[PDB]
């Protein structure tokens, strides 16, 4: 079974990690670089399934198959620790996540049930730049390893891991970076999730939170009651002319973490320009024209998993706040009072990067969930939350 | 993949 903790994990055998060119759990490291050398000649065929089960690669592209994945990620993904909700990731996000500048058709990789073509597996690979303290690498981001429920425990996920890890291989690239709600050899970094309740009154109906013991529930809607505007000067919605601005901004902000994306400008584009329901970007362009500030935040639901009334809990999560004249505190709050303009139920943010400054300010309650975040195939000293700068989706 | 969270 996983283990959530790091007390659970010191207790298990990790028969497959330990056959990875990653870190042990208990070692502490003290170098920087490549866990084994490149590979100068890679496995041509296909790792073996179990009988009656087939690789297909995923054309999301076809509305149809993409309509699959989304099946399959919406009745079989990641679920909280007391299966009560599990992600509801949309079609239309989907293909934001996975078909950024530079995506692989061939690292959309299905497995299928050979008689009925059902899919009942997939993981996934984008192709990122990754800064690592003082290196830069291009690796892959991992994303939506998923079984179907009823394929559990077969060990199809060793196999869809080591099936995608020969794909990226053969492009020339022997690092990634993933994450994780359980414990694996062996996290970079731990950050762990907060949730800011935008409305209580169904939060606590689903039981996503709890009324406190001391505190009514006419006090806990008051206490997280919001202004109807927000308040910072010139706030406004990414355009296309702010993308080279928003790429500077970023840049230079992300250089004081160590754990960081480099993305071009095209990336900026892909990972800011607002879709509806999707992701959304605001930048502050202040009196003389010029844009100081931006916010960000991407639309993932939930299903709430045998709920006769609420069906779907509306999450936003925060992805990269910039501040270089507005202070964060500030555009956090505006970011809260978009996003409950926009029907949100709740917003969530990782303790990353500068966000503990402002997670007690705004009323955010600590969450059950914990982020762990991976490095395959690099050797480095792990880092506190504050020095992750990196949002996987 | 990510990971689910709700209030402690
Ligand atoms: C997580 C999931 C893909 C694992 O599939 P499974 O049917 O349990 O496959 P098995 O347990 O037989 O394979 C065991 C190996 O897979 C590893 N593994 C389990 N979950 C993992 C995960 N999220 N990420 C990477 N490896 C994982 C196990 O640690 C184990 O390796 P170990 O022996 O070194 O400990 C499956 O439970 C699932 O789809 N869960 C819902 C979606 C999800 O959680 N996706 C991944 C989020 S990180
Ligand atoms: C969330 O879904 C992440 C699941 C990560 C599974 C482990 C991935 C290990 C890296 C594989 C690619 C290696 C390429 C060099």
């Amino acid at each position: 079974g996983p283990a959530k903790t790091m007390e659970e994990a010191s207790k298990r055998s990790y028969q497959f990690w330990d056959t990875q060119p990653v870190p042990k759990l208990g070692e502490v490291v003290n170098t920087h670089g490549p866990v084994e050398p490149d590979k100068d000649n890679i496995r041509q065929e296909p790792y073996t399934l179990p009988q009656g089960f087939t690789w297909d690669a995923l054309d999301l592209g076809d509305r149809g198959v993409l309509k699959e994945l989304y099946t399959l990620l919406n009745e079989n993904y990641v679920e909280d620790d007391d299966n009560m909700f599990r992600f509801d990731y949309s079609p239309e996000f989907l293909l934001w996540a996975l078909r950024p500048p530079g995506w692989l058709p061939q690292w959309h990789c299905g497995v299928r049930v050979v008689s009925s073509r059902k899919l009942v597996g997939f993981i996934s690979a984008i192709p990122a730049n990754i800064h690592i303290y003082d290196t830069e690498k291009k690796m892959v981001e991992i994303n939506f390893l998923c079984v179907h429920k009823k394929l559990r425990s077969k060990r199809v996920a060793p196999v869809l891991i080591r099936e995608i890890t020969r794909r990226v291989h053969l492009e020339g690239i022997f690092q990634a970076v993933y994450t994780a709600g359980v414990v694996l050899p062996k996290p970079v970094g731990t950050c762990r999730y907060w949730h800011r309740s935008l409305n209580p009154r169904k939060l606590i109906e689903v039981k996503f939170s709890h009324l406190s013991r001391n505190m009514t529930m006419q006090r806990t809607m008051k206490l997280y009651r919001l202004p109807e505007t927000p308040k910072t000067a010139g706030l406004r919605p990414m355009e296309t002319k702010d993308i080279p601005v928003v790429h500077q901004l970023l840049t230079r902000y992300l250089k004081q973490f160590h754990l960081t994306p480099v993305m071009s400008q095209e990336e900026v584009e892909h990972w800011f320009y607002p879709q509806e329901n999707i992701i959304d970007t605001f930048v502050v362009e202040n009196a003389n024209g010029e844009v100081t500030d931006f916010l960000s935040f991407y639309t993932l639901p939930s299903t709430i998993m045998n709920h006769p009334t609420h069906k779907s809990l509306k999450a936003a999560y925060s992805f990269y706040n910039v501040h270089t004249q507005t202070p964060l505190l500030d555009l956090m709050s505006d970011a809260l009072v978009l996003a409950k303009m926009k029907g949100f139920d709740v917003f969530n943010a990782l303790d990353l990067m500068e966000n503990k400054t402002f997670l007690e300010k705004l009323k955010f309650g600590i969450g059950d969930g914990n982020l762990q975040y991976y490095l395959y195939n690099w050797k480095c000293p792990s880092m506190g939350a504050e020095k992750v700068g990196l949002v996987l989706q | 993949g990510c990971s689910v969270s709700k209030k402690k």
